[PDB]
């Protein structure tokens, strides 16, 4: 039991009625140990699956930052074909934002082959240990297929810095997260950490 | 009849009388003052005090009804002893107050101006100045007024003896210059009427940011081009890059050039005094006569550059050679020694590098050697712009065009790839080309901003080979011709404007 | 002099804007661009608050009055759990940041209980740091009267809760209690607007106080400076690298390492160190900065 203090963002939410964070936005937790990663400050993401995920980790102790992704949603332009409807990145800066934290949590959808490269994306920059909270089963070996580094299935080739070390299933978008997903979250957050 | 006049009196009724000693440049505003109004005004959020024991600040925060009471209740409160210094605090007075006592009370705040009523009785009503937190202790409806902070220790000192005697507020006053812009001369004077002229501009900064200020300044007059409460531009050259920073604070009548962005080139005078800036080069400063920039809204302001242009490259060699001489500058001559040479360069060609060195190299030409043009402003002025950036001409009197590409017929001169930009098609042919025409390449074609001229005549292809729709004509070479043909890749070749 | 204000337009000729505001002046204290409007919380003299509505006018923009752009707000929450964190005070921080303000959650680590709840000292230096802090409190009468010790601080404060009415010896603000929806119904709006229009009071007060004897330079020229003489300030990753206090500002640089260059930092003709106190901060050893008055 210790004091947690946030930096809020600098910049308001989406409107009156709207959302309460916006895109491309960063609220440093001060102790830097766990960054939650959301793909947009829309409903689908922002405290429907994220905020929930940020106060379980802030009940069990860790002190946490969320980063809205300025362009989170899409598949990136590396995918095969290129992306289409929308592209995925992430900035330098976001980078350098996430990269001071010992763990990254980040939250994904449904498709599997736009989870897979929009991790690999993230991780070509992304040098910390990360846990992908995503809704579909995905197995901890096809982010490996395209060269992902991996805990369980490492790649002959890889092409990211960053380990994906966890995988959970079952969160959906915008749906209020179980108490048995939050724990599962925070064990393996537990064990990965310290 | 008697006025003061800048500094040395005049009696001459029309403005043409007092202003024919004063130099002025015909067209220029004139500025005239009449007055100070020094309008006095005072509301007294924070009031001020002069007790027996010294002088606090009070200042109103809370509305409610007591401050009401406190505007012109407080006069009545003047001229009052202190009633008590006890745990409830220091109280003055005590005078009437007739507002509703409430028994319902309301917590109050250190050093808190209030205006309790100590009893229930609206005549005893006390100027009680709280020290301490006071929670539920006293009555009326809500006695909050203001807070006390300055003077503090005053309030704290008080003691039975002393009183507030006069109620000071803050004695706040504010000033109105009087003021009325002109360009008339027949008009009467009554009496002690202040007339302002021109003014007086000191330069000192890097050489060609000062140099550009200079050429802004060289006819004398300052276009205001805006005019905002804080500075006035000009905007003559306001596509023209410089590469210098002086960034320190932009004062009153300061002279900045704006050295990047969309006003590259323009030209401020500062009316306030502002922070540094890193966009803003300070050539100089206005010493005195600043009041003609701070009045004037629109047109032009006479203006007198303390150290002259020393720049001479439409004169002859002895026109520069008195004028450096009368300035004690060392002379040397490098080219055309005649004293009716036309000079083409002088090095250091900046005022304030000749200025420091104290030595000028000029450089004449021969009469033949001097290429003559006229350019047409009027047919093609995005691409006559163009034409006078690049070669020089809208600075200096003679501009300089190197060769490029060259073949038989065909002379290319090199290009500026920063002010090729809007570079539209303006003025294509429509018949062919008649010889000696000088064409810049628009950007249509690949090669966008070239110029050229060629001493033969095609129907197919413009001076700088491209099709008579990538090609748009700027100007002629007029008198002088037959040095296209005997000048090498390289070398750089000087035009004169003839309009 | 310098009234700061915020500027929605879009990032289409944006830059010539800035331009116009640097060239009168003006400093911009924020910048956000979101895909194709920025907005801009900018300090212009006053007498170029006409002018520049007549330039944003020119842009298609919109001049939002920001009562509370120059002050940093201390939230401060019983705790960071899902009691109080993703709901309530969320809504309270960003209704703050609605009106120009910096917040910072400050969630105690035993603020939660009846008779067990404690206020640290170090939570305690921390939020008087701020110009003003909120606190988010219960819907229960009792639990709240039994835990006025909390609202210790020497700092305008400004208390949110449940019931109505309460009879604590502070400003109360009703009908903000605990809560587990987003503050969306009209009454929850007007509580909200009250409990703004409360610390706005406080925040013109504490204005007055200072304009009674003014600092020697004010707080968001100070950062101007600093920015332009420092030049490690661009690479802080924190929300707000340097925040404009009501008579200060905060460094977001480590103050082991940089407390001697801010200090040797010459504004005019003074030395920093002589007109402002820098100091350490309790928030992730910062560098906190104090202008001193006229007066001294």
């Amino acid at each position: 039991r210790k004091e947690q203090i946030v930096d809020c963002r600098a910049v308001m939410g989406l409107g009156e009625g709207g959302g309460l964070a916006q895109r491309g936005t960063f609220a440093e937790g001060l102790r830097n140990d766990v960054v939650v990663v959301a793909m947009s400050p829309g409903r689908r993401h922002i405290t429907k699956p994220v905020c929930e995920i940020t106060y379980g980790i802030r009940e069990a102790g860790i002190q946490t930052s969320v980063l809205v992704l300025d362009a989170g949603g899409g598949i990136p332009s590396d995918a095969p074909q290129g992306s289409l409807g929308s592209t995925f990145g992430l900035k330098p800066e976001e980078a350098k934002q996430v990269n001071r934290h010992k763990l990254c949590v980040i939250h994904f959808g449904n498709v599997k082959s736009h989870i897979i490269y929009k991790a690999r994306l993230f991780l070509k920059y992304v040098d910390i240990p990360t846990i992908i909270v995503c809704q579909t089963p995905v197995d901890m070996e096809d982010f490996a297929a395209i060269g992902i580094k991996t805990k369980n299935v490492m790649p002959l080739e890889s092409k990211t810095e960053g380990k994906i070390v966890e995988i959970i299933t079952g969160v959906i978008r915008g749906e209020s997260a179980p108490q048995k997903k939050i724990d599962e979250i925070i064990e393996s957050i537990k064990k990965h950490l310290g | 009849m008697n006025v003061l006049v800048n500094n040395n009196p005049k009696s001459g009724k029309t403005l043409e009388d007092v202003i024919k000693d004063e130099y002025y440049i015909p067209g220029s505003n004139i500025v005239i003052i009449k007055g100070t109004a020094t309008v006095i005004k005072e509301e007294t959020k924070k009031y001020l005090i002069k007790t027996t024991k010294g002088s606090f600040v009070v200042g109103i925060t809370e509305e409610n009804e007591t401050v009401d009471f406190w505007n012109k209740n407080y006069k009545s409160f003047e001229d009052k002893s202190l009633i008590w210094k006890s745990i409830s605090d220091v109280s003055f007075g005590s005078i009437e107050i007739p507002l509703p006592v409430s028994s319902v009370k309301q917590n109050f705040k250190k050093w808190d101006v209030v205006l309790s009523v100590s009893g229930l009785d609206t005549s005893e009503g006390n100027l009680i100045f709280v020290q301490r937190d006071v929670l539920e202790l006293y009555g009326l409806e809500n006695p909050k007024i203001g807070i006390l902070i300055g003077g503090k220790r005053v309030l704290k000192t008080l003691t039975a003896d002393d009183r507030i005697i006069s109620i000071e507020q803050m004695r706040e006053s504010k000033e109105n210059i009087d003021y009325e812009i002109t360009t008339n001369l027949n008009k009467e004077i009554q009496d002690t009427w202040k007339i302002y002229t021109y003014c007086k501009a000191e330069f000192d900064g890097p050489p060609q940011s000062t140099e550009h200020a200079l050429a802004i300044l060289e006819n004398g007059t300052l276009e205001i081009s805006e005019n905002t409460n804080t500075y006035v531009a000009d905007c003559r050259l306001q596509t023209l890059f410089i590469d210098e920073e002086n960034p320190e604070d932009r004062d009153r009548g300061t002279i900045t050039v704006r050295n990047i962005g969309n006003g590259v080139g323009k030209v401020y005078i500062y009316q306030e005094s502002r922070a540094s800036s890193l966009s803003h080069t300070v050539v100089g400063k206005v010493t005195d006569g600043i009041e003609i920039v701070d009045f004037s809204n629109s047109g032009h302001i006479t203006v007198k550059t303390n150290p002259e242009r020393l720049s001479v490259i439409g004169k002859t060699q002895k026109d520069a050679k008195i004028l450096f001489e009368k300035h004690g500058i060392t002379l040397k001559m490098e080219g055309n020694i005649d004293e009716d040479a036309i000079i083409v360069e002088q090095v250091p060609e900046y005022t304030m590098d000749i200025l420091k060195s104290k030595e000028v190299t000029t450089k004449g030409i021969e009469p033949e050697k001097l290429l003559y043009v006229e350019i047409y402003d009027k047919d093609a002025p995005t691409t006559s712009w163009y034409f006078r950036k690049v070669t020089g001409l809208t600075t200096k009197r003679i501009g300089t065009l190197k060769i490029y590409f060259k073949h038989d017929d065909i002379s290319m001169f090199e290009r500026d790839w920063d002010y090729s930009k809007g570079l539209l098609p303006e003025n294509t042919p429509e018949k062919s080309i008649d010889s000696g025409i000088i064409a810049v390449t628009n950007m249509v074609k690949k090669y966008k901003g070239y110029i050229g001229v060629r001493t033969s005549s095609n129907d197919k292809y413009g001076p700088t080979g491209e099709t008579f729709e990538g090609t748009n004509i700027v100007g002629k070479v007029v008198k002088n011709s037959e040095i296209l043909k005997s000048v090498k890749q390289g070398e750089n070749i000087y035009i004169l404007e003839v309009n | 002099m310098y009234q700061i204000i915020r500027y929605e337009g879009g990032v289409y000729k944006n830059n010539i804007l800035k331009e116009w505001i640097e060239d009168v002046g003006g400093f911009i204290i924020q910048e956000h661009v979101m895909q194709l409007d920025v907005y801009m919380t900018i300090a212009i003299p006053q007498n170029e608050i006409e002018n520049f509505k007549e330039e944003a006018k020119k842009y298609k923009g919109k001049i939002v009055e920001t009562p509370l752009a120059g002050i940093e707000i201390a939230i401060v929450s019983p705790s960071l759990s899902r009691h109080h964190l993703p709901h309530i005070a969320c809504d309270v921080s960003e209704y703050v940041r609605k009106f120009g303000a910096k917040p910072n959650m400050i969630g105690l680590a035993h603020g939660a209980g009846k008779n067990i709840s404690e206020i640290r000292e170090k939570e305690k230096r921390l939020i008087q740091e701020h110009d003003i802090a909120i606190y988010v409190m219960g819907n229960f009468e009792s639990c709240i009267l039994d835990k006025t010790h909390l609202f210790k601080v020497d700092i305008p404060l400004v208390v949110t809760g449940g019931p109505e009415t309460l009879d604590i010896p502070y400003t109360y603000v009703g009908n903000l209690g605990r809560r587990a929806q987003r503050l969306r119904k009209g009454e929850e709006i007007r509580a909200l607007r009250q409990m703004i229009d409360e610390v706005t009071k406080k925040i013109n007060d504490k204005r007055m106080e200072l304009s009674y004897d003014p600092p020697i330079i004010p707080p968001v020229v100070l950062k101007d400076e600093i920015e332009k003489r420092i030049d490690e300030v661009r690479g802080i990753l924190a929300p707000m690298p340097i925040v404009t206090q009501l008579d200060g500002l905060r460094i977001k640089m480590d103050y082991d390492r940089n407390h001697e260059e801010i200090e040797n930092v010459k504004i005019g003709k003074y030395l920093l160190k002589d007109i402002a106190y820098v100091t350490r901060s309790e928030m992730k050893n910062y560098i906190l900065i104090k202008l001193k008055s006229t007066s001294e």
